[PDB]
RNA sequence: CUAGUAACGGCGAGUGAAGCGGCAACAGCUCAAAUUUGAAAGCUGGCUUCGGCCCGCGUUGUAAUUUGGAGAGGAUGCUUU
């Protein structure tokens, strides 16, 4: 509509609310390893460790209520199993 | 074998290229049988 | 002229001053308010403690002006100030 | 191999205690006035007592 | 042989019926009483719209789905319908404007459940192009 | 430091080491009584981020409480009735706040932080000698505490229209019939 | 001609004057007053003519006669192929602009990204950068840059080889064109920096030369000397070589300015007279220090590589290559023969980690003959221990130690020859030893199938 | 005032807001997630000749610093009690 120069503005430090921070990254890696997994994490990674896929995502869907969730999940699952691998 | 002296030594898909209607890039994928699932 | 775009260059008469403002017929009351606002007042000073002069006489008796050998010196500056720091401090003691 | 922390450290680490300081020099203030009892080596202290 | 049809040809057709998050009680009932009629559809709800559009196809790819009939919907009071075939097919998206479901009271008929239906076209769904291409949709 | 490992381990409940030792902690809590004192918090990063200290003046408080319905539903909250029974036992003090620490087939358990506001090192701290003020006598019973503040929908938005400033006052607002001196 | 003769502006002409310069080059003298009326510039000077204020002095000029104010963004971009280039630039524009209001600063891959994003937002009249953080905070960062007037690209070359060349073409892209004074400068002119030149700078160019056509790159009269050293004891042998070899000349080349500085503060604690010559000084001195160590019987001058490489280079009995060098063939052929000397030779001496042998395999290559040195294991002055005490009890000293080490990792990790030198084969923990740290302190070294059912993007707008 | 509007409803009875706009009044802050680590620097009690002495709480964290349209640490030079 009217016309007016935009302004450049000052970065947010809200932004980001989440973390890209290396340190909280660090300490979410151990606690995993330290605390071990949930059941039906456990149910998840003995059908990825089987290679059934769509299991795999059919189960975490319907035990965490979203398919972006689903996906979240199975990606960390999967690597965990890829360093678990590699330790080994 | 490093044929310069002193430089750097020079150095799994699922889509078919294949041309859209318009002229640009089209991506064709493997087709999804409508098998039922075990599960 | 206005070589860049700026709307704020018509504006003008990256640190300012920052307890104080630098501002540059009437009834009496308003000249009165004026008269005790711009009438000068005293600064108290601040000085400096015994301990400190001290400090800041050992240090120019070693050395006497070379602030970065007194800067370098770990015996008597134990706290590692910078030589800008001891040379304002000399210059507030006037010990230069 | 390395910290997980990349922040500086403060120079507080590298030179002598600066709460220690205060905490003298309100000592000191405290024996001027005379509201507190100066040192004495705790041989004095025995051969006093 | 898992295809679940047996005939002399094999039609191996399957539906992935889906809803997005912001749908009404409306367009719910529209999507229960639409997928009812199809035995070779699947039913699943609350899609993420933030989510691409493309990972309809990563979901349809999960129930071996090669048809999506998506309800998409927009201020909690526009029904757009999406028609797609999953994995290379063209895609119609379509806006619905005037909804009556199957619990409206004053239709007084009622049919099987996955009686195969008698398809009637218009005689508009072979005299232009985009027509057929919905039709065979 | 610890406190952040201790948060990120709090956000996997089900994981062997957590589930382990909430099983074994439900049973030691089912045996003992309804409402009893806590000598130290079972979730220290929990309770310090609620506003619990180490000092004198500051108690927990482990209860139980039934867990189900009321097919009418209890419009009031577990953890408010966990409050409620805790602030009639320890009536001289204040609730400050209160987390949940177990669950069991039966019962939900949970910690509340209460504060003492007749101590001298409670009533000289400006954070928090705002509860020794006799405005805030018994918050649980009233809904101010965090589980009162959303079970009363004390929120920002269009989704709170009625209930974001309490809603018999929107109500009583709403119902008033006013009429000025010229009409 | 001389700096007094063009009508600059006063604070130019005293901030000149307090550099100590008061006679041109050949390239200053033909590029400052065509570039000072608006044309754009094609050059063929090489590093170390003077081509610094060649390109600066209009910069400044531009920026103090169109009153350029933090709160306008950039007005001048100076593009450069590494990040102590860039120091060395940005150390000169801060020796230029000290009367001048303007703000000045540089981007660098491997700094601070969010300082960085904060210094642009505040606002930097004149940025010196390098090409892909440069890239990345025209991008992803909010800061002006609008109103640019000047674009200066600076070796062109070797920004050209390291392979930089569509971060350029994105940077050309993405700035303003109009009203835009573009400076390419080159020491060689290929096809990409004719296309460079092409993208870039308007149809009229001005093509000046500034270049010696006697090189003398010849490839067997030479000889350069290598000692085999692991990283956790080199400056201890560094120590004891400066401490054996005196009475005599030494240079001593370092990757950064930082690392000279800190072992110039290091060397003055742990009683080893030495002459520093890196950025964070004034011209003046440094002109005065290299002056005291040309007319001297002994001592020893260290600094950077990329700092004399416009130097005269006086005839010394030693020329060590600390650090691994910017530029291999430049060091090999030109270094070599500075070394040499006009009389009786010098030798050149390349301090070599066991992970980066394979130079000797280019050196096998390029046909130079080469000599190893040893050293015995009971000669090495051992100050290690007195080193990590200095460095935990002075603060100004483990502050310097922390920068030199991670500017060494720096200049490592942006390295031409990454086969040869790669930091992912550095032992950053024996690299910390050597300088004095018990621990390595944190640095950041670095710095399938597509979706189904996914087809390119036909429209839209990102941002 | 919006406004008996939107919205919901044996779409009957009816029920029934909110943003913007004008006004009254206006005021902003405290924690948790940091190592004071060159020095628990913090606090409740008791004894008092009232000035400073003991026991205890507390390191499973009491002071100071910081609260994301922020902040810290160094450097820097002015300005404040």
């Amino acid at each position: 509509g009217h016309k007016t120069t935009r302004r450049v503005l000052k970065e947010r430090p809200s932004r980001r609310k989440g973390a890209q921070s290396k340190r909280t990254q660090f300490v979410r890696s151990l606690i995993r390893e330290v605390a071990g997994l949930a059941p039906y994490e456990r149910r998840v990674i003995e059908l990825l460790r089987n290679g059934k896929d769509k299991r795999a995502r059919k189960f975490s869907k319907k035990k965490l209520g979203t398919f972006g969730r689903a996906k979240r999940k199975c990606e960390e699952l999967q690597r965990i199993i890829a360093e678990s691998r590699r330790a080994h | 074998e490093i044929l310069e002296p002193f430089v750097d030594p020079p150095r799994d898909r699922n889509y078919r290229i294949e041309k859209d209607a318009n002229g640009g890039i089209r991506y064709v994928y493997d087709e999804i049988d409508p098998v039922y699932d075990s599960d | 002229s206005e070589s860049d775009a700026v709307p704020q260059q018509q504006q003008q008469e990256n640190h300012i001053r920052q307890h104080d403002l630098e501002l540059e017929s009437k009834p009496e009351v308003l000249r009165a308010l004026e008269r005790e606002a711009t009438r000068p007042v005293e600064k108290t000073v601040r000085h400096q403690s015994e301990r400190e002069r001290e400090w800041l006489q050992r240090l120019v008796d070693k050395h006497g002006d070379d602030v970065a050998a007194m800067a370098r010196d770990r015996k008597l500056n134990p706290y590692q100030q910078t030589a800008s720091d001891i040379k304002r401090r000399l210059k507030k003691a006037g010990l230069l | 191999k390395m910290p997980l922390s990349a922040a500086p450290e403060p120079k507080r680490r590298f030179i002598p205690s600066k709460n220690e300081a205060k905490q003298i020099m309100k000592l000191v203030r405290a024996i001027r006035e005379g509201r507190i009892l100066p040192y004495k080596p705790p041989e004095e202290r025995e051969r006093e007592e | 042989d898992r295809s679940n049809i047996i005939a002399e040809r094999k039609n191996k057709q399957r539906v992935l019926v889906l809803s997005s998050r912001g749908v009404t009680y409306r367009h719910r009932h529209l999507l229960n009483d639409l997928a009812s009629m199809l035995p070779h559809g699947r039913k699943d709800a609350k899609f993420d719209t933030k989510s691409r559009l493309y990972e309809l196809c990563e979901l349809a790819e999960l129930y071996n789905c090669n048809n999506v009939l998506f309800f998409e919907a927009r201020k909690g009071k526009d029904l757009y319908m999406w028609f797609s075939k999953v994995p290379n097919g063209p895609t119609v998206k379509f806006y619905a404007q005037n909804l009556h479901t199957m619990e409206e009271l004053h239709f007084q008929g009622n049919c099987l459940k996955g009686s195969r239906p008698i398809l009637s076209f218009d005689a508009a769904f072979e005299q232009e192009p985009y027509l057929k291409v919905i039709k065979e949709l | 430091g610890a406190l952040k490992y201790l948060e990120e381990l709090s956000k996997k409940k089900q994981s062997d080491v957590v589930r382990f030792l909430l099983r074994v902690r439900c049973w030691e809590y089912r045996q003992l009584n309804v409402i009893h004192r806590a000598s130290r918090p079972s979730r220290p990063d929990k309770a310090r981020r609620l506003g619990y200290k180490a000092k004198q003046g500051y108690v927990i408080y482990r209860v139980r409480v039934r867990r189900g319905g009321r097919q009418l539903k209890y419009q009031r909250s577990l953890r408010a009735t966990a409050e409620e029974r805790v602030g009639r036992r320890c009536s001289n003090l204040r609730v400050l706040n209160s987390y949940w620490v177990n669950q069991d087939s039966t019962y939900k358990y949970y910690e509340v932080i209460l504060v003492d506001p007749n101590h001298k090192a409670i009533r000289r701290d400006p954070r928090i000698n705002w509860i020794c003020n006799p405005v805030h006598k018994h918050r649980e019973c009233r809904g101010l505490t965090s589980t009162g503040k959303k079970s009363r929908g004390l929120n920002k938005g269009h989704r709170f229209n009625k209930t974001r400033a309490g809603r018999r006052k929107t109500w009583k607002r709403h119902n008033t019939l006013s009429l000025w001196r010229y009409r | 001609q001389e700096f007094s003769e063009l009508n600059l502006s006063e604070k130019t002409t005293k901030a000149i004057a307090e550099m100590g310069f008061t006679k041109m080059t050949e390239i200053q003298r033909r590029a400052i007053p065509p570039a000072l009326a608006g044309k754009d510039v094609l050059g063929a000077a090489k590093t170390g003519s003077g081509k610094t204020l060649a390109f600066l002095i209009p910069a400044v000029e531009m920026l103090s006669s169109l009153r350029f104010k933090p709160r306008n963004g950039t007005g001048a971009i100076v593009v450069t192929p590494t990040r102590e280039l860039a120091l060395q630039i940005f150390g000169v524009a801060r020796e230029l602009m000290k009367y001048h209001s303007q703000t000045y600063g540089v981007v660098i891959g491997g700094a601070n990204r969010r300082a960085e994003a904060e210094k642009l937002g505040k606002g930097v009249n004149l940025l010196i950068a390098t090409p892909g953080r440069l890239l990345d905070h025209l991008q992803n960062t909010p800061f002006v840059f609008k109103n640019l007037k000047s674009l200066i690209i600076d070796e062109a070359d070797r920004i050209l080889e390291i392979g930089f060349e569509d971060e350029m073409r994105q940077i050309v892209k993405i700035l303003p064109k109009e009203d835009r004074q573009t400076m390419l400068f080159s020491a060689t002119q290929t096809t990409k920096v004719e296309d460079l030149a092409r993208i870039s700078l308007r149809p009229g160019p001005l093509y000046i030369n500034v270049d010696e056509e006697k090189k003398y790159s010849t490839v067997e009269g030479l000889e350069q000397g290598y000692v085999v050293v692991e990283a956790d004891k080199r400056f201890l042998l560094l120590f004891s070589f400066l401490k054996k070899m005196a009475k005599k000349k030494i240079i001593v080349f370092f990757s950064s300015c930082n690392s000279v500085k800190y072992y110039s503060e290091l060397l003055q604690y742990i009683d080893l007279p030495v002459l520093d010559l890196h950025g964070k000084q004034k011209q003046q001195k440094r002109t005065n220090t290299f002056f005291e160590f040309c007319n001297a019987k002994s001592g020893t001058l260290i600094c950077t590589d990329v700092a004399a490489r416009g130097l005269d280079i006086p005839q010394v009995d030693w020329i060590v290559q600390f650090d691994p060098p910017d530029d291999p063939r430049d060091y090999i052929h030109r270094v070599g023969r500075t070394a040499r000397g006009n009389n009786g030779k010098g030798r050149s001496l390349l301090f070599l980690q066991p992970c980066e042998l394979g130079f000797l395999a280019h050196l096998k290559a390029a046909k130079v003959p080469v000599v190893e040195y040893d050293f015995p294991k009971n000669k090495i002055l051992n100050v290690q221990s007195q080193l990590e005490k200095l460095i935990s009890t002075n603060y100004y000293l483990n502050q310097s130690a922390k920068e030199g080490y991670r500017s060494y990792i720096h200049a490592y990790a942006s390295h031409s020859l990454r086969s040869v030198f790669d930091v992912h084969k550095l032992d950053l923990v024996k690299v910390a030893k050597s300088f004095g740290f018990s621990t390595p302190p944190r640095v950041d070294i670095t710095l399938g199938r597509r979706a189904y059912g996914s087809q390119p993007r036909q429209g839209g707008r990102y941002k």
